[PDB]
C-alpha cells in the first residue's frame, strides 16, 4: 500500500533531480583559484600583519 | 657530628657514624633536588597529595642543608649563631612532621570515608603544615631561652628536660600514622584479587609489600628507633637509625617517582622535547 | 584602561566567584543511569524513592545518608550515549514472573558489552517475586531452559539458573555484579544501592595508590 | 523602571538628614548609583557614587568627610547621610542609574528629584547662554574643554543632556556619537578633541529648554554652565 | 507495479552516474600543480579564557568581530569579549543537555538547543537589565544538532528525526518542512546570499535545499561513513566536509561531483569540525588526536599543527574580518590563536 506511494514519491524526485544543467570541471577550478588569487592580500592570517594594528599580537 | 643527636641522649658521637651521615645526607639533598624539579613540572599527576609531596620535599632539603652548614662547634662560648641554628632546625624538623601527618589524614580521607568531597583547600594546607611549628617554636622560646645550644653542638639541651620539646609533637604523631597504616594494608589484602584475578602468589606477595614498604616512608615510621638512645650500649638501634634515615629522600624519588607509570611517560615526553 | 575599563573588570570577577561556589558541590554528586522496559516497575520504585525523599529525559534527585545523589531515567543510541561518561552505575531492572526473558537478556547483552561502559558496574533489580511464588506454587513446566533442580517445585532453584543466565553474556569482569529480589521495605533498597556505590568507589580509590 | 526618592525639607543649621531611593521594576543589584546636585538657577555639580558589590565608593571634594552613601540590596534602597549642613547645601538632588560593560549605555535613566534648604579638576565651557531660534530650522550647539578625551582604546568620553522647563534629564549623546533610546533620529552630534558641537535639523516644538554637557574621562566628573533656546 | 518502478529508479540512477561522469575532463590537483605551497604556518596562543565547569560543546563569534558566546555541560552560556578576557554575561539554561548554540547577527538574540527536543531564543538587550527568555519553539520528535538564524524574525533547525525546519518567530508556527534522509541529521549551513543551504545527515550523504521553494535540488553521495561537519567556502558555490572515516572531502555545485580528498595513512580518529579562511586558502580540522590540523585547500598537503589541548578538540571557528582562530575543547578552555 504506502509502499507504491513511497516508489512513487521517490520516482518523482529522482526525475526532478536528473534535469539540472551541468558544467566541466576546469572551469569551477579556475573559477575556485581565481577567487583566492584576488582577495590574497587581505588575509592575515596567510598572510602576517605588522604588530601596531594586531589587537592580538 | 652524627645524626643520632637530632634525638640522642648521652652526647654519643663517633667517626664511622659521622661520615655515613655525611654521605646520606648528600645523595639525599640530590635527590630531594629532583623530588622537587618533578613534582613542580608533570601536570598529568596534580592533586593535592602531589602538592604535600612537594611541600614535604622542600622542608626536608632546607633543613637538611642548613643542620650539614651549622652543626660542629669549636667548643667556645654561646652566641646569637649557636641560637639562630638551633631554632632554624628545630623549626624546620617540626614542619616536616606536620606534612607527614597531613599525608596521613589524607589516606584517611581515600580509604576509610570514600566518598569524593570538598575536603580542605591549599590555604588551609598550608596554614596548618607552617602554622603549628611557629607557635611550638614561639611558646618554647618564651619560657626558658636559655636552653638553646650547648656547650658541644647547636642544638636542644638536655636540661630540664627540655629535649621532650622535639619528641613530644613527635611520638603522638607517629603513633597515629601507624594505626591508619595497618588499616589500608588490610583493606589491600581482601580487595587484591578483585581488581587483579590473574596472578600467582608470589607477585600478589610481592606488589603488596613494595607497596606497604612504600607507605612506610612517608609517615615517619621509621623515626622509631631513635626514641630508645639513651646510653653508649644501645649501638645497634642507633647504627640503624642512622642508615635508614639518612637516605629518606633517595627511598621518597624510588618509591614515588619512578615507579610511577604517568611520570615515566612525562618525563620521557619532557627529554625528548627538552 | 581608565574609569570604565575598571568598573568592567569588577562585574567579571564578580561573575567568576559564583561559578568558584558551583564546584565545590558539583564534586560531591553520584550520578546512576537508569534503564528497564518494565514501566509498572520503574514507576512504582520511582514513587516509592519519591515518597522516602518527601518526555525527553526526567531527572531526578535524592539523598541516602548526607549524600547527593541524581538519576537520569531516559534512533542511534551510540551518540545518544556520548552524553553520559561521567557516571557510575547502570540500574537495570527486569520482570520475572511473566515470555519476555530472552529479549530481555539480548537487550542487556548489547548495553553491558560496550566500548563506552568499560569502568561501571551494573547493578541487577529483579521485580515481582510475590507472582513468581505464586506461578511456582502452580507449576508450569520449563519450555526450553536446563532447570535441572526443582522444576515442579519452589522457585529456589530457578533463580540460581536465572542469576547464572545474567551473570554471562559479560565479556568484560573486574568489575563486580550485584543481584537483588526486591521486597516492599525501601529501606532495603536505599541501603544496597548505597553499598553498591560505596564498594566500586573504593575499588577505584585503591588503584591510585598502586595495589 | 521606576526610581522614587524622598527625604527633602527646610533644615536648620548644624543637624543631620538621611534621604532615601526606592527602585521598582528591574534587576537594583547589577547597576551603579550616582547622587547629582542642581542649584537654584544655575548648572548641575556631581556629589558621589557606589557601585554594585558594595566596593569601590567615590565622593567630590567640597563635600567629603561630611556625606556618606550606603545601598541595600535586598529592599531595594539607597541611603545618602549628610551632616554639618551650610548654607551652601541648598539644592536639588537627582539619583541616577549605571551600568558598565562593553556596549552600555550609562546615564539611562533619572528619578524626579528633591527638595532641600538650608536658612586637578577638568574645565569645560559652555560657548553662550541663550540662542533666538523659530520652528522649523536647524540649530548647532557648542562646548569646550581644557584636555584630550580620547583615549588610547579609541573612546570619547563626552555625554549631551536635555532638561525640559519642569522635568528631568534625558540621555541624547552618549560618548559623543550614540543615540540613546527612545529618541528621535534627527539629532546628531560631533567634534574633534578638546572642541565639540550638538547639531539638530529639523527643529520641533517640545525641543526647547535647556542642553547639557559632562565629561567622564576621570573623576571628579565636572559640568558646564548650560545653554538655552528660547522660541 | 513495484518491480516497473524499480527498474524505472535504476535507469534515472544510471542516467545520473553518466550526467556526472561526462564531464569530468580535468583534476584539480592538475592544475594546481604549477603553484607555490604556502609555506609553513604557525600560530601561537594569544589569549587563554577560563572559567567553565565542564566540557564545551559550541561556540560562536559574532559580526563585529570581538564578542564571543560558548555552552557546556553543566548547563552554562557564557558571552566573552575576546580582547580583554572579560565575562560579560553568564546565563543559565532550563535543560543540562545542551548541544549547540548560535549568535544573531543584529546583536540582540542568541539560541539554544539540545536532548530536550525544543529551541530557546534569549533576548540580550531588555529595559529591566536582566536577559530573558523570549521564545520555546516546540514541534520536533528527537533531538536538535544545529540552529543557525537569518534574520531577527527566521531560524532553520536540523533533528535527527530526520527533518529539517524553517520557524518564524513572532507566531511560533512551522513554515516549512524538509524531508527525505533516512538517518540522524548532524549539521547544515548556510550561504551568504541566505538563499539556499546545506546539511549533512548521518547516512554518507548530503543535500542541498532551497528555502523558499520547499524541495531539495541536488544530493552528493562518496563517503564511506557517516557525516559529522560542514561549511561554505566564502562564495557560495562550493563546499567542504568531515566523516568519521578520518577524511575530508571538497565538493563542487556547478558540476555536481566531488573534487578533492584530504587525508593521511598516520590518522585513525575522527573529525569533528570544518571551517574555512577568509580568501579560502586556508582549512582548518578538529580531530579526536588531540589537535586541529591547518590544511592549504587547493592543493591537499599539511601547512600547521595546532597543539595545546589534553582532550579532543569540540568546536573551532573564524572570524568575519579574518584576525584570528578560536580553538575550544573537553579540558573547558577556550584559546584564541594569531
Amino acid at each position: 500500500t504506502a509502499s507504491i506511494a513511497q516508489a512513487r514519491k521517490l520516482v518523482e524526485q529522482l526525475k526532478m533531480e536528473a534535469n539540472i544543467d551541468r558544467i566541466k570541471v576546469s572551469k569551477a577550478a579556475a573559477d575556485l583559484m581565481a577567487y583566492c588569487e584576488a582577495h590574497a592580500k587581505e588575509d592575515p592570517l596567510l598572510t602576517p600583519v605588522p604588530a601596531s594594528e594586531n589587537p592580538f599580537r | 657530628s652524627s645524626f643520632a643527636i637530632l634525638m640522642a641522649h648521652y652526647d654519643v658521637e663517633d667517626w664511622k657514624l659521622t661520615l655515613i651521615t655525611r654521605v646520606g645526607l648528600a645523595l639525599s639533598l640530590f635527590c630531594l633536588l629532583l623530588c622537587i624539579l618533578t613534582f613542580l613540572l608533570v601536570r598529568p599527576i596534580q592533586g593535592s597529595r602531589t602538592t604535600i609531596h612537594l611541600h614535604l620535599c622542600i622542608c626536608l632539603f632546607v633543613g637538611s642543608t642548613i643542620f650539614l652548614a651549622g652543626i660542629e662547634n669549636e667548643g667556645g662560648q654561646v652566641g646569637l649563631r649557636c641560637r639562630l641554628v638551633a631554632g632554624l632546625l628545630h623549626y624546620c624538623f617540626l614542619a616536616a612532621f606536620c606534612w607527614m601527618s597531613l599525608e596521613g589524614l589524607e589516606l584517611y580521607f581515600l580509604v576509610v570515608r570514600v566518598f569524593q568531597g570538598q575536603g580542605l583547600s591549599t590555604r588551609w594546607l598550608c596554614l596548618i603544615g607552617y602554622g603549628v611549628p611557629l607557635l611550638i617554636v614561639g611558646v618554647s622560646a618564651a619560657i626558658y631561652s636559655k636552653g638553646y645550644g650547648r656547650p658541644r653542638y647547636c642544638w636542644l639541651d638536655f636540661e630540664q628536660g627540655f629535649l621532650w620539646s622535639f619528641l613530644g609533637p613527635v611520638t603522638f604523631i607517629i603513633l597515629c600514622n601507624a594505626v591508619i597504616f595497618v588499616t589500608t594494608v588490610w583493606k589491600l589484602t581482601q580487595k587484591f584479587s578483585e581488581i587483579n584475578p590473574d596472578m600467582k602468589k608470589l607477585k600478589k606477595a610481592r606488589a603488596l609489600t613494595i607497596t606497604a614498604i612504600a607507605q612506610l616512608f612517608l609517615l615517619g615510621c621509621t623515626w622509631v628507633f631513635g626514641l630508645f638512645i639513651f646510653d653508649d650500649r644501645s649501638l645497634v638501634l642507633t647504627y640503624v637509625f642512622t642508615i635508614l634515615n639518612c637516605l629518606q629522600g633517595a627511598f621518597l624519588y624510588l618509591l614515588h617517582c619512578l615507579l610511577n607509570k604517568k611520570v615515566r611517560e612525562e618525563y620521557r615526553k619532557w627529554a625528548c622535547l627538552v | 584602561l581608565s574609569a570604565e575599563d575598571k568598573a568592567a573588570v569588577e562585574r567579571s570577577k564578580m561573575i567568576d566567584a559564583l561559578l568558584a561556589r558551583e564546584r565545590r558541590a558539583v564534586r560531591r554528586l553520584v550520578k546512576i543511569l537508569l534503564l528497564g522496559a518494565d514501566n509498572s516497575g520503574k514507576s512504582t520504585f520511582l514513587k516509592q524513592m519519591r515518597i522516602i525523599h518527601v518526555k525527553g529525559i526526567v531527572e531526578h534527585d535524592f539523598v541516602i545518608k548526607k549524600i547527593p545523589f541524581k538519576m537520569v531515567d531516559v534512533s542511534q543510541r551510540q551518540k545518544w550515549f556520548q552524553c553520559f561518561d561521567g557516571i557510575t552505575s547502570i540500574l537495570f531492572m527486569v520482570d520475572s514472573s511473566d515470555n519476555r526473558l530472552v529479549e530481555s537478556m539480548n537487550d542487556f547483552e548489547t548495553i553491558v558489552n560496550n566500548k563506552l561502559f568499560f569502568n561501571v558496574s551494573i547493578i541487577l533489580f529483579l521485580n515481582k517475586m510475590d507472582l513468581l511464588v505464586e506461578k511456582v506454587k502452580t507449576v508450569s513446566i520449563k519450555k526450553h531452559f536446563p532447570d535441572f533442580r526443582g522444576d515442579p517445585h519452589r522457585l529456589e532453584d530457578v533463580q540460581r539458573y536465572l542469576v547464572q543466565c545474567f551473570d554471562r553474556k559479560r565479556r568484560n569482569r573486574s568489575k563486580p555484579l550485584f543481584h537483588h529480589f526486591t521486597t516492599s521495605i525501601d529501606t532495603e533498597n536505599a541501603r544496597f544501592i548505597f553499598h553498591a556505590v560505596k564498594d566500586t568507589i573504593l575499588q577505584e580509590n585503591l588503584k591510585d595508590i598502586m595495589l | 523602571v521606576q526610581l522614587v526618592e524622598s527625604g527633602g525639607g527646610l533644615v536648620q543649621p548644624g543637624g543631620s538628614r538621611k534621604l532615601s531611593c526606592s527602585a521598582s521594576g528591574f534587576a537594583f543589584s547589577s547597576f551603579g548609583m550616582h547622587w547629582v546636585r542642581q542649584a537654584p538657577e544655575k548648572g548641575l555639580e556631581w556629589v558621589a557614587y557606589i557601585s554594585s558589590g558594595s566596593g569601590t565608593i567615590y565622593y567630590a571634594d567640597t563635600v567629603k568627610g561630611r556625606f556618606t552613601i550606603s545601598r541595600d540590596d535586598p529592599k531595594n534602597t539607597l541611603f545618602l547621610q549628610m551632616t554639618s549642613l551650610r548654607s551652601e547645601d541648598t539644592a536639588m538632588y537627582y539619583c541616577v542609574r549605571s551600568i558598565y560593560y562593553y556596549g552600555s549605555s550609562p546615564f539611562d535613566f533619572w528619578g524626579q528629584g528633591t527638595t532641600l534648604t538650608v536658612s586637578s579638576d577638568i574645565v569645560m565651557t559652555q560657548a553662550t547662554s541663550s540662542v533666538p531660534v523659530t520652528p522649523g530650522e536647524s540649530v548647532s550647539i557648542s562646548c569646550r574643554s581644557s584636555k584630550s578625551l580620547l583615549h588610547s582604546n579609541g573612546n570619547t568620553y563626552l555625554y549631551w543632556f536635555l532638561q525640559r522647563p519642569g522635568q528631568s534629564p534625558q540621555l541624547l549623546i552618549y560618548r559623543m556619537s550614540n543615540l540613546a533610546s527612545g529618541v528621535p533620529d534627527r539629532f546628531s552630534g560631533s567634534g574633534s578633541g578638546t572642541a565639540f558641537t550638538l547639531t539638530i535639523s529639523r527643529l520641533e516644538a517640545e525641543d526647547v529648554g535647556v542642553y547639557y554637557c559632562m565629561q567622564h574621562l576621570e573623576y571628579p566628573l565636572t559640568f558646564g554652565a548650560g545653554t538655552k533656546l528660547e522660541l | 507495479e513495484l518491480d516497473q518502478l524499480r527498474q524505472e529508479a535504476e535507469q534515472l540512477k544510471n542516467q545520473i552516474r553518466d550526467a556526472r561522469k561526462a564531464c569530468a575532463d580535468a583534476t584539480l590537483s592538475q592544475i594546481t600543480n604549477n603553484i607555490d605551497p604556502v609555506g609553513r604556518i604557525q600560530m601561537r596562543t594569544r589569549r587563554t579564557l577560563r572559567g567553565h565547569l565542564a566540557k564545551i560543546y559550541a561556540m560562536h563569534w559574532g559580526t563585529d568581530s570581538r564578542l564571543l558566546v560558548s555552552a557546556s555541560q553543566d548547563g552554562k552560556l557564557i558571552i566573552w569579549d575576546s580582547y580583554t578576557t572579560n565575562k560579560v554575561h553568564a546565563i543559565p539554561l532550563r535543560s543540562s543537555w545542551v548541544m549547540t548554540c548560535a549568535y544573531a547577527p543584529s546583536g540582540n538574540y542568541v539560541a539554544c538547543g539540545g536532548l530536550d527536543n525544543i529551541c530557546s531564543i534569549y533576548n540580550l538587550k531588555t529595559r529591566e537589565g536582566n536577559v530573558r527568555v523570549s521564545r520555546e519553539l516546540a514541534g520536533h520528535t528527537g533531538y536538535l544538532s544545529c540552529c543557525r538564524f537569518l534574520d531577527d524574525n527566521q531560524i532553520v533547525t536540523s533533528s535527527g528525526d530526520t527533518t529539517c525546519a524553517l520557524w518564524d518567530i513572532e507566531t511560533g508556527q512551522q513554515t516549512t518542512t524538509f524531508t527525505g534522509h533516512t538517518g540522524d541529521v548532524m549539521s547544515l549551513s548556510l550561504a551568504p546570499d541566505t538563499r539556499l543551504f546545506v546539511s549533512g545527515a548521518c547516512d554518507a550523504s548530503a543535500k542541498l535545499w532551497d528555502v523558499r521553494e520547499g524541495m531539495c535540488r541536488q544530493t552528493f553521495t562518496g563517503h564511506e561513513s557517516d557525516i559529522n561537519a560542514i561549511c561554505f567556502f566564502p562564495n557560495g558555490n562550493a563546499f567542504a566536509t568531515g566523516s568519521d572515516d578520518a577524511t575530508c572531502r571538497l565538493f563542487d555545485l556547478r558540476a555536481d561531483q566531488e573534487l578533492m580528498t584530504y587525508s593521511h595513512d598516520n590518522i585513525i580518529c575522527g573529525i569533528t569540525s570544518v571551517s574555512f579562511s577568509k580568501s579560502g586558502r586556508l582549512l582548518l580540522a578538529g580531530y579526536d588526536d588531540f589537535n586541529c590540523n591547518v590544511w592549504d585547500a587547493l592543493k591537499a598537503d599539511r601547512a600547521g599543527v595546532l597543539a595545546g589541548h589534553d582532550n579532543r578538540v569540540s568546536c573551532l571557528g573564524v572570524t568575519d574580518d579574518g584576525m584570528a582562530v578560536a580553538t575550544g575543547s573537553w579540558d573547558s578552555f577556550l584559546k584564541i590563536w594569531n
